[PDB]
């Protein structure tokens, strides 16, 4: 109901833990598990390669379509880049439903 | 082959391939008589016209075809398409055709 893909088998969740590196243990053994660990973080990069199927669009419509444009004018920042100090602002939700088949 | 037969179809395609574009364009004419078939010359010496604007030629019974405008062959929504996503065109070859003539 958000709009979507239902898939029945979806892509499987990729779960990611740093593995418990634990401080120093007692001299003496202990039953109690752990109170101490070292505090760590992880970093790194990821890759995600979607390859999409496309539907070319086969139209005897005559007048030009609606389609999605940039707005020419004098403005104050670039729509859908950065700022002065770096934060990347969309600056509104762009659907898809431009083209028109018959129905 | 005539006279109970078509000498051609009618072909107004627009055909897009990858990095080529075909687009027929099939018109009707109708050629009158010119001149009543003379070679008239003209000049201005008739008229009477400007210094800059005196000429002198001939006016021939023939008559042309001029497919020498860009929307005798696209379609504004093959042109939309083509001037949207296209750094360039130019083009190859053509192909003229002139069929089914009437002589009334």
């Amino acid at each position: 109901l958000m709009g979507g893909f239902g898939l029945k088998n979806p892509p499987p969740q990729i779960l990611i833990k740093n593995t418990p590196v634990p401080a120093n243990p007692p001299a003496e053994f202990s039953a109690t598990k752990f109170a101490s660990f070292i505090t760590q973080y992880s970093t790194g990069q990821v890759s995600v390669e979607i390859e999409w199927e496309l539907q070319k669009e086969n139209s005897k419509r005559w007048n030009p379509e609606v389609q999605y444009t940039s707005n020419y004018a004098k403005s104050a920042n670039v729509d859908f880049t950065v700022d002065n100090n770096g934060l990347y602002t969309e600056p509104r939700p762009i659907g898809t439903r431009y083209l028109t088949r018959p129905l | 082959d005539g006279v109970g037969n078509a000498s051609g179809n009618w072909h107004c395609d627009s055909t897009w391939l990858g990095d080529r574009v075909i687009t027929t364009s099939t018109r009707t004419w109708a050629l009158p008589t010119y001149n009543n078939h003379l070679y008239k010359q003209i000049s201005s010496a008739s008229t009477g016209a400007s210094n800059d604007n005196h000429y002198f030629g001939y006016s021939t019974p023939w008559g042309y075809f001029d497919f020498n405008r860009f929307h005798c062959h696209f379609s504004p929504r093959d042109w939309q398409r083509l001037i949207n996503n296209n750094w360039g065109f130019r083009p190859k070859r053509l192909n003229f055709k002139l069929f089914n003539i009437q002589v009334k």
